[PDB]
């Protein structure tokens, strides 16, 4: 609620994450 | 507690689709969003962010119930449930619709095996 | 709550199957055990019954994770989960095992729509 | 428990009981 933050989208499958 | 709404939100989950034109990802399969000692669990998220614009996200969370975790600095934790949770990030509060329900822990115990005792007596009655 | 494990004990699912050599029940689907108060969930309940002698009866509820609730008499709920519930009902206390939790509950709340400040509020004061 | 209780086995489907 103050500055941005990273999100990150994990999948669960495959272990590999991204930020969106 | 103090500090959660500056950390990373992760979100794990099944499939992910993106919405290229309308600024959406959708999770769907057991998603757990995390940030902080926040964790909501629902069926399926949505998340925006309106004219790409950073900090102005919406996480929106669907689920039968979905449900709501969150560590306050008193010690005590806070739950709940509800058909959908809403999250704007620029509001530091979240939404619960559709039988929603709130409560608060005073106490607690973990381990690999605990023992509870099911049988109270506050009253005993003699002939 | 006291009287609860003098109720009754109601066992609810989608199937059940009878051990032909008698004195074993197994529940399967959404299973929901019922006594007073108390409630157990789970995916599979085995009833077993010793040598066919009552008040001797074990009910095992396996779950990932299984339930636990009871209601206190001070009015505070009892929440648990574990992979296992083992219920003997000769001895008035529940084993939780594999990754067991168990909490009280002091406050909670129901509405249409609930609203919650998910950042601590800071105390607001001011002097002359 | 202080005397052993009934226990009953009720079908979701059939909204049958039975004490077992």
């Amino acid at each position: 609620g103050s500055k941005p933050v990273p999100i990150i989208a994990c999948n669960r499958k495959t272990g590999k994450c991204t930020r969106i | 507690v103090t500090g959660d709404t500056d950390q990373p939100i992760h979100i794990e989950s099944d499939q992910q689709s993106l919405d290229m034109q309308g600024n959406v990802v959708t999770f769907t399969g057991n998603v757990i969003v995390t940030q902080g000692t926040i964790k909501i669990n629902a069926d399926k998220v949505v998340v925006t962010r309106p004219g790409g614009e950073q900090g102005k996200e919406v996480i929106d969370g669907y689920g039968k119930p979905a449900t709501f975790y969150q560590m306050q600095d008193n010690g005590k934790p806070v739950e709940g449930h509800a058909s959908q949770m809403h999250y704007e990030l620029a509001k530091d509060f979240v939404v619960l619709t559709g039988n929603a329900y709130l409560q608060q822990v005073d106490s607690n115990i973990k381990g690999d095996k605990i023992t509870y005792l099911v049988k109270e007596q506050k009253m005993q009655a003699f002939s």
